[PDB]
């Protein structure tokens, strides 16, 4: 029979919007006494009263910071729009669209390993320049790259280490007539870092130094980048590459005992304030399953850039620590290049919305719409997203009531972007007709006090 | 056993070279180093050099450094020494040597190889016999005069080497280019003239067999 | 089925030596069992480590052991205008310790030997070197075969053609039966790997002290090769002895190379004259195929077998992850002139990083059954990795895959309890064989006793 | 080049006597020094190596002695095989350089030659030659010498000498002296005469004879 908005009450206008989002109030005095002034807008109309006396405010939205997403380092905007105005009325809800684009680029880690042994004389632009072009060009492909870099040569002791005559353990060239650095296992040159132009003077700074023995001691060098996470400075949450370079075989775990070490490698950070390896000599080499089990625990990829002749040797490894690769160290830096760039090709993301400073009054709820195009309801995240791909969902917030608050402001942000959207939002509980109060009665005229949209007290 | 089989005693020319063998027996000559070792009568020892015949390196004393070139072959176990520009000087006897357990020693020789460096042809001998001079003793001394003979060695006997007691045969001495040599036999002086003293030379270098009767001497 | 693991015995070194490395039974003249232990970073009498030897007698309360005396002074020669040089500081003096007869055999792997001449050197290295020893006379001897005289540049010149600078001599050693000592040298020919041989008679007769280099001409050394497959293939790493061409009057040769052909590895069968008679390639690259290798008739038929170590293996597992865990291969010895096949049976470790086959041990007829019975070390085995050495009956099908006994180390984590092995001698005379483990991390020895 | 001094050259000694040999090296050759031995007409056998070690068959009485730069060779209880040379060699630098040698003499009693004077044979006269020859035998010790006098007048050039080494049975030593000269000179004198020196006479022993007095 009734509707909920004639039947409550309803001494004022205001009552009226508090009772549900749906209701009207008839202003127009020229109305009979008879007839209910809060009502649906459909009876108020039926019952004679003036559309222009009606008060039935109604919720909406406002693009007030509405540029557009980004394409290809300035402003960059990811979210749109920035800024919308909800404004609500008591129990009411409205709902309002966002989109989310990945424009930045994927964080990426490049540490490089240096065989700076003698035989890597020959070698050595190569490796410079494969280096320099690594940070280059990377940092062409990624904005958010970091690069760093070490170097190694093997256990420096006998019989890998020239001990004699005296002056040759300060240079092992010594006994050429040709000088060159003191032997070392491996040293730390250069933490991540993204500062291209640096890492590029320092890497061509290096220079060789000698040992007897053909196989060198990288898989030290491997062992130690992997764990020594602070030193190296890995990120979290970045992508993980780790390339190394030769021209000849490598020691492995069982070797050491031609230098009498056999205490078994521990898998842990032995590099200190000084950045050597100090457990060199006195720990033997790290077994394939160790490096495997340990480039796996800190997530980092292993890129073999071995030159020609040992490519079918580390290919071999290559299988036995899966997830690995080989690429081919020469005076062109395609191969290994293709490897990385391949490697970025992989990286897929996600956009996961989180909103903070939700009032307790209000409350939100969202349709994802992904890349398949599907509105899935209740679901705020899309994942697999690629550099350029872009998302949307459709955000709906409902209000508890009216408060007094009046004016509140709450943020919906991705998770890991520094974009977001910040909604203000206005509790609109009066009536218009509210500003027009005229304080004396005039009408009741028994200490009542005031006259508003055609009523007393 | 050990034993290093040096070569033939050699007669060569001066100016002319010679190339002297020595030949491992009883293990291999790349075992150890092998030295090369000079001797003459008066001047004694010298060392000449040694050669690693696993890898054919020598050391030589600047002495013999141009004259002699140390060379071995482990195909036929033979270390060699060579002379060249041969002089009076070399005239020697050379032997091979080599250590028992310590690197560096000299404790294995050859039985040694004589080279003798001479312009001389072949010569037979004179052969002459001397008999005592014109009162007498109760023991007399007869004697064998072998001279102007060319290369040695000769073999003098007395008597077919009846006469071996009493006998005093002298090592040759060499007087411009030819060898000569002695011998004298001492008997009781009912022994001689009575019976027959003849002396016997044998030079085999120029096929000469010389048989010569100690007669007294006669007014 | 049957060494008991309750009633055991320690013999115990000094902190930091490493005694236990590595061990043998030896015998004296009377009968009278002991055990030779060898302990390669013992220190010496001027607070150097220069490694050592002891010679503990048997005894059910073990305990400590009394020195084996060796020179440890280094030696200067100026000889043949040259000056040779000993360096015995850090040598590992009983790295490897083998007995024969009334002799001992420890060896310093990592002794260095140089030569100078004016400004010119043969270069500091390791050559190794073997001291011999004959406790009940006092005798000793030395056996270095790889020192030379030959000036670093010579080796230059050559293309570093025979260059034993960097042997090891000694790393690993065997005896024969005969008395032919065979060292194993895997840094030999820069780094290829070669073998010396010598009688231990003539090794004797023919040391004097002060010389240094000298000469045993009985001896007989292996050979240099331009074969890139042997190329830092470390050929020598182990060595064992047995009979594989069917002629009693010739003794063969078992080889290990676990890095042969780029770290493929293998072991080689060999005559007296280093002739290959038979080679074994390892099944997957650095697994260290050769690191152990042992020789013994273990199905009953009086042919012998052969038992090679990989104890880096990687095993396959589920969503393709490998797993190290290590491996015994077993090569029975077929009947006629037939060459060893394809494994009879493989055991492979189940403790990850256990190393399992770092050591394997002939017991000889632990339970007197018939068929001979063999112990595989796996040094950081057991569920704790403290270390486990598990034993194997034979049968006439060759070996069990389950084991018959499992041992686990009573010492704690790090003695590496299995990294050495001995057993097939009755040290207690009770008719059974026993056996002794090592475990160099706590300088110990433990000996287990088979019981009815 | 090390130069090593050898004493004595010679010592005359007996059977059954201790004797030693010294050695000494122009500078230090730490026991770097073999002996060897040379026994009559005989090569070479190495006696010790390395200052103290015997050959192997080498009899336990030879030992060796010393350091620095003197050394020492030992024979104790001689026997009759022991009467040889001897010789030290060095190997501390190269070249290697030998001693100058000892020898091993049998020592006897002083006993003064049998002398006796041969004039030309006629065999050598009609050839055109003439020579004097002297024999001085059985004499000990090793040293002596023979003088030539024609007429009265020492004769010097166109003398040949040779000794025998120490006779196997009696110990001594013989030496032939044999003067040559044209036969024309020869029968040109008469009285020809050849002198023995020796320890065992202050004045020498003189045998002479006439040029063709029968
Ligand atoms: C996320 O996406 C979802 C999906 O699009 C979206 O859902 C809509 O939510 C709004 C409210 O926000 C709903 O509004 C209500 O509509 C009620 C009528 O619903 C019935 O009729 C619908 C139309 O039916 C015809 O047409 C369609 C298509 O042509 C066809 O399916 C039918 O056959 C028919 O021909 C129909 O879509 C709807 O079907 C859904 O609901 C049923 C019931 O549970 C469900 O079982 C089905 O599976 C299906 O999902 C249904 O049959 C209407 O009664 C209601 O009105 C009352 O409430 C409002 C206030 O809320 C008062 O104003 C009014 O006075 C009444 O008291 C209200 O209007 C709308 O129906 C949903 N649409 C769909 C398709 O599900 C979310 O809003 C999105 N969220 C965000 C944040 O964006
Ligand atoms: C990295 O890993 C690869 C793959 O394992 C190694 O390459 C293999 O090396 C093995 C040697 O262990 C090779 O085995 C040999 O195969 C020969 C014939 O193979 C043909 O078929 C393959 C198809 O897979 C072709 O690709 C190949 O070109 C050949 O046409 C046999 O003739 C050999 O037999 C001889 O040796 C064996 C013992 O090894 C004896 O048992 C035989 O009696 C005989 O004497 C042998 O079986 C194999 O060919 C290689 N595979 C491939 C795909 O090339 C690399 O060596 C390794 N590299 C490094 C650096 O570690
Ligand atoms: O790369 C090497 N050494 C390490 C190198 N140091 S280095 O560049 O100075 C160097 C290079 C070559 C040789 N020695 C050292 C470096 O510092 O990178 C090589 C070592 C050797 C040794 C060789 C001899 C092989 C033997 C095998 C048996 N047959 C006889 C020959 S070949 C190589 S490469
Ligand atoms: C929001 O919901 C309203 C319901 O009044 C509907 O008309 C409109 O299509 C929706 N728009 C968006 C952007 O979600
Ligand atoms: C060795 O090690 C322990 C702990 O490091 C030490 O306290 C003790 O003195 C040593 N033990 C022996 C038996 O020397
Ligand atoms: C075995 O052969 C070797 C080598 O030829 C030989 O010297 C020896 O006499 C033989 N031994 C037997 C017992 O037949
Ligand atoms: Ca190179
Ligand atoms: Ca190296
Ligand atoms: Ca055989
Ligand atoms: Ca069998
Ligand atoms: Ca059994
Ligand atoms: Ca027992
Ligand atoms: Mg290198
Ligand atoms: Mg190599």
């Amino acid at each position: 029979g009734p509707n909920i908005c004639t039947t409550r009450g309803v001494s004022s206008c205001q009552q009226c919007l508090a009772v549900s989002p749906m209701c009207a109030w008839c202003s127009d005095e020229a109305l009979p006494l008879g007839s209910p002034r809060c009502d649906l807008k459909e009876n108020l109309l039926k019952d004679n009263c003036a559309p222009e006396s009606i008060e039935f405010p109604v919720s909406e939205a406002r693009v007030l910071e509405d540029r557009p997403l980004s394409d290809k380092s300035s402003q960059v905007t990811q979210v749109s729009p920035q800024r919308i105005a909800l404004r609500l009325r008591p129990d009411d809800s409205k709902n309002f669209s966002i989109q989310v684009r990945q424009v930045e680029d994927y964080p990426v880690d490049i540490y490089y390993l240096m065989d700076l042994s003698y035989s890597m004389k020959d070698d050595l632009w190569s490796i410079q320049n494969l280096g320099t072009k690594l940070a280059t060009q990377m940092r062409k492909l990624t904005s958010n790259l970091r690069i760093g870099f070490g170097a190694f040569v093997d256990k420096p002791v006998s019989p890998y280490m020239y001990i004699s005559p005296p002056e040759a353990l300060e240079n092992p060239c010594y006994d050429m007539k040709t000088t060159c650095l003191p032997m070392f296992g491996y040293k730390h040159v250069l933490t991540l870092t993204d500062q291209v132009t640096r890492f590029n003077e320092e890497v061509k700074k290096q220079s060789v130094s000698r040992n007897r023995d053909a196989p060198e001691g990288g898989f030290d060098a491997i062992m130690q980048a992997t764990v020594c996470d602070e030193k190296i400075g890995w990120r979290n949450d970045a992508s993980h590459l780790l390339v190394f370079t030769t021209d000849a075989k490598t020691h492995i775990a069982l070797d050491g005992r031609l230098a009498g070490i056999v205490q078994p490698n521990d898998g842990q950070c032995h590099v200190g304030s000084d950045n050597h390896y100090s457990a060199s000599t006195t720990m033997d080499y790290p077994s394939l399953g160790l490096m495997t089990e340990k480039l796996s625990q800190k997530n980092i990829n292993l890129i073999f850039a071995v030159t020609e002749n040992v490519v079918n040797l580390y290919q071999n490894y290559s299988e036995l620590i899966p997830g690995t690769t080989v690429g081919v160290l020469s005076m062109d830096s395609s191969n290994v290049l293709q490897l990385i760039v391949d490697a970025y090709g992989k990286i897929r993301s996600k956009v996961e919305l989180e909103v903070r400073d939700l009032p307790e009054e209000l409350s939100l709820s969202f349709n994802a719409t992904c890349l398949n195009n599907e509105v899935i309801p209740g679901l705020k995240s899309c994942m697999g997203l690629k550099i350029g791909d872009t998302v949307s969902f459709s955000i709906e917030a409902k209000v508890r009531g009216c408060p007094q608050e009046k004016e509140k402001s709450f943020t919906i942000k991705p998770v890991g972007f520094k974009d977001s959207l910040i909604v203000q939002v206005t509790f609109d509980c009066d009536c218009a007709c509210q500003a027009q109060a005229e304080p004396n009665s005039h009408r009741c005229n028994n200490g009542n006090g005031t006259f508003e949209c055609g009523v007393c007290r | 056993e050990v034993q290093l089989q040096q070569s033939g005693a050699e007669l060569v020319k001066p100016g002319a070279s010679v190339k002297l063998s020595c030949t491992a027996s009883g293990f291999n000559i790349k075992d150890t180093y092998v030295h090369w070792v000079k001797q003459r009568p008066e001047q004694g020892l010298e060392w000449i050099g040694r050669i690693d015949p696993a890898n054919g390196y020598t050391k030589y004393d600047p002495k013999f450094q141009g004259k002699a070139t140390i060379t071995a072959d482990t195909s036929s176990n033979t270390a060699y020494l060579q002379l060249s520009s041969l002089t009076s000087e070399d005239t020697a006897v050379y032997y091979c040597v080599r250590p028992l357990y310590d690197y560096y020693a000299m404790d294995y020789w050859g039985q040694g190889t004589s080279v003798t460096v001479s312009s001389a042809k072949t010569t037979a001998p004179s052969v002459y016999p001397l008999a005592p001079v014109c009162t007498t003793g109760s023991s007399v001394t007869l004697g064998c005069l072998v001279k102007g003979y060319f290369p040695e060695p000769v073999t003098l006997t007395w008597n077919s080497g009846s006469l071996s007691s009493g006998v005093h045969t002298f090592p040759a001495v060499l007087q411009s280019d030819l060898y000569t040599l002695s011998s004298s036999v001492t008997v009781t002086s009912s022994t001689w003239p009575s019976q027959s003293i003849t002396c016997n030379v044998a030079h085999p270098a120029s096929s000469t067999k010389v048989d010569k009767k100690i007669e007294p001497r006669g007014p | 089925l049957n060494l008991d693991p309750v009633q055991l015995t320690f013999y115990a070194g000094p902190n930091g030596s490493q005694f236990g490395f590595s061990l043998d039974f030896h015998k004296d003249s009377h009968g009278r069992v002991a055990i030779v232990v060898g302990a390669p970073r013992t220190l010496g009498p001027s607070q150097e480590e220069t490694g050592g030897v002891f010679l503990c007698p048997w005894r059910a309360e073990g305990g400590q052991c009394p020195s084996l005396l060796f020179d440890l002074r280094d030696e200067t020669r100026n000889v043949g205008s040259q000056t040779l040089q000993t360096f015995k500081a850090r040598q590992g003096l009983g790295a490897s310790v083998v007995s024969w007869s009334d002799v001992i055999v420890a060896c310093a792997p990592w002794q260095h030997w140089n030569v100078l001449e004016k400004t010119e050197e043969a270069e500091k290295t390791p050559v190794g070197s073997c001291f011999l020893a004959q406790p009940e006379s006092g005798r000793r001897a030395e056996y270095s075969p790889c020192r030379g005289n030959t000036l670093s540049r010579i080796y230059v010149e050559n293309d570093f053609s025979w260059d034993k600078r960097y042997c090891e001599a000694g790393f690993s050693s065997v005896v024969t039966q005969a008395g032919e000592l065979v060292l194993g040298a895997p840094g030999g020919y820069y780094f290829l790997g070669l073998l010396a041989q010598a009688p231990v008679a003539d090794i004797f007769s023919s040391y004097r002290p002060g010389i240094l280099l000298w000469h045993v001409s009985s001896q007989s050394l292996s050979f240099d090769s331009s074969n890139p497959e042997y190329f830092d293939g470390y050929w020598g790493y182990s060595v064992a002895v047995g009979e594989f061409d069917g002629d009693l009057n010739t003794t063969e040769y078992v080889v290990g190379a676990p890095t042969w052909s780029w770290t493929l590895g293998a072991v080689e069968i060999l005559d007296s004259y280093y002739q290959r008679l038979h080679r074994l390639r390892g099944e997957q690259m650095a697994s260290y195929f050769g690191h152990s290798v042992a020789v013994t008739d273990v199905n009953g038929d009086g042919r012998h077998d052969l038992l090679v170590g990989a104890p880096l293996y990687m095993e396959s597992r589920a969503d393709r992850k490998l797993a190290e865990v290590g491996r015994v291969y077993l090569f029975l010895q077929p009947r006629g002139p037939h060459a060893l096949g394809a494994p009879s049976l493989l055991l492979t470790g189940t403790q990850l990083y256990g190393r399992f086959g770092s050591a394997i041990a002939p017991l000889g007829d632990l339970d007197r059954d018939g068929y001979n019975d063999i112990a595989v070390a796996a040094p950081y085995g057991g569920p704790s990795g403290r270390g486990q050495v598990l034993v194997f009956l034979g049968q006439s099908e060759g070996l069990r895959s389950r084991p018959s006994q499992v041992l686990d180390s009573p010492f704690p984590t790090g003695s590496a309890f299995g990294f050495s092995l001995r057993g097939a001698v009755d040290i207690d005379d009770n008719g059974y064989p026993d056996l002794i483990v090592g475990a160099y991390g706590a300088n110990q020895v433990a000996v287990y006793r088979a019981q009815p | 080049d090390i130069l090593m001094t050898q004493s004595p050259s010679s010592m005359s000694v007996s059977l059954g006597d201790t004797v030693s040999i010294t050695c000494h090296a122009s500078q230090g050759i730490s026991s770097n020094i073999g002996w060897l031995q040379q026994k009559p007409g005989k090569s070479f056998m190495g006696l010790i190596y390395y200052g103290t070690n015997l050959v192997d068959g080498v009899p336990s009485r030879f030992s060796g002695s010393g350091s620095g730069a003197d050394y020492s060779l030992t024979i104790s209880s001689l026997d009759s095989e022991d009467f040889a040379d001897y010789y030290c060699v060095q190997y501390a630098q190269l070249p290697y350089t030998f001693g100058g040698g000892t020898k091993l003499e049998i020592k006897r009693a002083d006993a003064a030659p049998t002398v006796s004077i041969f004039p030309p044979s006629s065999e050598q006269l009609t050839s055109g030659g003439a020579s004097v020859v002297c024999f001085l035998n059985n004499f000990y010790p090793k040293d002596i010498n023979v003088k030539w006098k024609i007429d009265g007048s020492e004769r010097q050039n166109g003398v040949l000498n040779s000794w025998t080494d120490q006779d196997s049975k009696d110990s001594t030593y013989s030496m032939s002296s044999t003067l040559t000269l044209t036969k024309d000179e020869y029968e040109r004198h008469n009285s020809y005469t050849c002198e023995a020196t020796h320890k065992t006479s202050t004045s020498p022993i003189v045998k002479s004879f006439n040029r063709n007095e029968c």
